[PDB]
């Protein structure tokens, strides 16, 4: 099990780790997060309590360096930061557990939720996203524009997200004009799938990479990403039967984790009742379908 | 964005545009069937792409064969209008395409957009004015034309004969508009006041009879007085 020590806490903040959080008060004797499952990527985020404007965090595995926690009073954040010495880095650990000044990641050993959400997501593909390559963790926040968004505006402070427009050249061939734009399986099998990502898991770690920004920062163009992505697939009569029943699962978690009060939010009416009524996927979703109706019966 | 009484003179200056009314593409006659249950028969059908400044109507003629084997006809009609209308501007130069496209129900934005996303310089809109294009039909060298063909074709007719010689392509708009909406409500009298007078006939290379300034006045306010008519047959007044 891993470590992220906290060098310490000055301003009042609500921190998430994965699916938690917890409020730590100004000045706290908060000193880190232990017991961090190896083996998932992870996101530390946070929300300060004098100015909830500004959701931000950090993508990391912890396979990838000693990453800690430092607050800057000039930027007014707590950053990430990567220790190079690990014996520096163990030495300030262990003393700071000998203290108990940490909290414990809380992992309940019946619960996979964590995994269901992340089990496509991959380091080396968000750092793709987040274009930050001097550091092996990547910054998100609430207000980061997309790649689309921009067209439609720093870009060394985008999501660089995979570019999905169902009324553009690369989803309409010459000539299938109508049949393309009705039935994307060209688009979802063809250009994303072969040519794009390569894989669906490529194709399904972007999808939930975005859910997850979309849900723990409440970033608006991530939000869009995960429709887009959800209603491509929703919208295509040929999809591989393993990305069906893998997809189901995949939507399952992340609507059984959504906040049942950011739903209004964080769920498009429109892509939902298409996918789980109006299209070719309408009967292959049943999971989804099922916590769908039960737990948002008001969106549809 | 869409089209209204707001900017309605927008139709008459001088960026190139065109109307496209679907609503005469998938024509059919509904019949029983041997059997006691419900057939359509189709019959030939045309796009109505119509330059409102200048009057040149595109009347691509749409043969039924282009129907045979083919599922889900009403929405592959607005497709194939899409696909024609795109063929259509494709085929002009350049300085004749139109920088703007309206059509007259909203389902065929799509359609159309993707059929024309190599252009995207030329805007496609819908319309919020009503306007009667699928009266069309009722004209009757363009009925004929269409109904006769064996084959698709593109024929092209100046809907407002020489009008623009005397008078404004905005007053034309308003007079073709003004026809189509009486022949859209009530047929036979709209047919009835334009050919009452024998005298006065329709050009061999005319759609509409060669009224002088004085008695299309007089046209046009009887065309008034049926549409009013119909109105008051209808709701009773
Ligand atoms: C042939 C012309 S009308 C027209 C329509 C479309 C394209 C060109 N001209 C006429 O009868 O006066």
């Amino acid at each position: 099990m891993n470590t992220v020590p906290f060098t310490s806490a000055p301003i009042e903040v609500t921190i998430g780790i994965d699916q938690y959080s917890f409020n730590v008060k100004e000045n706290q004797p908060f000193h880190g997060i232990k017991d961090i499952p190896i083996g998932h990527v992870h996101v530390i985020h946070f929300q300060h309590a004098d100015n909830s404007s500004m959701r931000y965090g950090y993508w990391f595995d912890c396979r990838m360096g000693n990453f800690y926690i430092q607050y800057d009073p000039k930027d007014g954040l707590y950053k990430m930061m990567e220790e190079r010495d690990g014996a520096k880095f163990e030495n300030i650990v262990h003393n700071f557990k000998e203290r108990q000044m940490m909290v414990s990641y809380p992992k309940i050993d019946e619960d996979d939720t964590w995994y269901n959400l992340t089990e496509f997501v991959q380091m080396d593909k968000i750092r793709k996203i987040v274009r930050k390559d001097e550091n092996q963790f990547s910054y998100v926040d609430s207000s980061m524009t997309t790649v689309q968004e921009n067209e439609l505006s720093d870009p060394a402070h985008s999501l660089n997200y995979t570019v999905i427009n169902f009324k553009s050249r690369e989803a309409i061939r010459p000539g299938h004009e109508m049949e393309d734009f009705l039935d994307k399986s060209y688009y979802l099998n063809t250009v994303m799938l072969q040519g794009i990502f390569k894989n669906s898991s490529n194709y399904f770690g972007e999808l939930q990479f975005a859910f997850l920004n979309a849900m723990f920062f409440g970033n608006y163009g991530s939000s869009l990403q995960w429709h887009a992505m959800i209603e491509l697939i929703c919208s295509s009569a040929t999809v591989p039967k393993h990305m069906l029943d893998k997809l189901d699962e995949i939507l399952y978690y992340q609507i059984k984790t959504l906040p049942e009060q950011y739903s209004d939010i964080l769920l498009n009416e429109r892509v939902w009742n298409i996918c789980l009524y109006s299209s070719f996927q309408k009967n292959s979703l049943h999971n989804t379908e099922k916590i769908m109706e039960n737990k948002y019966p008001e969106l549809l | 964005g869409a089209m209204n009484s707001s900017n309605y003179a927008e139709l008459f200056n001088n960026d190139i545009k065109l109307f496209v009314d679907d609503t005469n593409v998938y024509r059919v006659t509904v019949h029983k069937t041997f059997e006691g249950n419900v057939a359509t028969k189709a019959i030939n059908g045309c796009i109505f792409t119509l330059n409102p400044k200048t009057g040149h109507l595109f009347l691509k003629i749409i043969h039924t064969s282009v129907w045979a084997g083919q599922k889900r006809l009403s929405q592959l009609a607005k497709w194939k209008t899409a696909e024609e209308v795109s063929a259509l501007v494709r085929s002009l130069p350049k300085e004749e395409q139109p920088k703007q496209i309206i059509v007259t129900r909203k389902a065929m934005l799509d359609p159309l957009e993707v059929h024309m996303l190599d252009f995207p310089n030329i805007a496609i809109r819908p319309t919020e004015l009503r306007l009667p294009f699928s009266a069309a039909m009722s004209i009757d060298k363009l009925s004929d034309v269409v109904m006769k063909a064996t084959e698709p074709q593109m024929v092209l007719f100046n809907i407002y004969d020489d009008w623009l010689d005397r008078i404004s392509s905005y007053t034309a708009f308003s007079r073709l508009t003004l026809l189509l909406r009486a022949l859209k409500t009530n047929e036979e009298s709209a047919k009835m006041i334009l050919l009452s007078d024998p005298t006065i006939t329709i050009k061999s290379y005319h759609l509409w009879p060669s009224f002088t300034d004085e008695q299309w006045i007089t046209i046009e306010s009887q065309m008034r007085d049926l549409i009013l008519t119909e109105y008051g047959r209808k709701y009773n007044v």
